[PDB]
């Protein structure tokens, strides 16, 4: 995968992992 | 000087190829998520514009049948159920999950298995 | 310095805080929907690494007690119960609920009334 | 709120509903 695709995927999956 | 004229265009280029890959990502584990929801839970939730919580069952027994939450406030997740035409119909439901056990997910438990068993082919 | 510098220092600046503030509002806005859909449905979703769905109920006895869901198709969704050190427990509700009824939504339901009702008081 | 903001905020709230 292309590099600002790897860097925006490690973002929002943080995000969708992430206790509340 | 030209040296920066070809660096700035590179940062220009680089941050406008990051925010339409963020968006487009976004976009797409958004709707996967919101479906995925829907799929386990049997409710679709949106932030109604008003920010608060609009919940439809999968076995609604009519469209348009809905839950409205409101949060209390950003700090903690205490919810308050606002009128709906839906929440006149299940006043037992409330009665026994909501004010008796104060439990939204019991509620929307039971509500589930209401409905559900409702759901007949004739 | 430059004009031509003077504007392209501006567009990045533009595109700095137009991705800036594009990932501040997701990550607020992703943490409300999570955060409304654990106090409502009485489970925690997550996307995995593998891409798949972890479910934990509030109502869990063990921190690391969890349900993992992975989508079958792309078309809509169909989704398949994969195996955990949890899942084991509840075979009982697999066999009514998604076996025989073919409902997640039903099984969801019926496990958070069972695991509220085992939550002391004390 | 400023500009950059609203326009973030248009972009996301399509998507929490519908």
């Amino acid at each position: 995968p292309t590099v600002h695709t790897k860097e925006a995927l490690g973002f929002i999956m943080n995000m969708f992992q992430a206790p509340t | 000087s030209s040296k920066e004229v070809a660096e700035l265009k590179k940062q220009v280029e680089s941050a406008e190829l990051k925010n339409q890959r963020l968006k487009e990502v976004f976009q797409t584990k958004i709707q996967e998520f919101r479906k995925a929801c829907y799929t386990l839970t049997g409710y679709q939730i949106d932030i109604t514009t008003e920010n608060q919580y609009r919940l439809t069952s999968l076995y609604a027994e009519h469209p348009g049948d809905c839950l409205i939450f409101k949060a209390t406030s950003p700090s903690g997740s205490k919810m308050q159920l606002l009128e709906t035409e839906f929440s006149h119909t299940v006043g037992e439901l409330i009665e026994v999950h909501l004010r008796r056990q104060d439990s939204i997910p019991a509620f929307l438990s039971s509500l589930t298995l209401e409905l559900f068993s409702r759901q007949t082919v004739a």
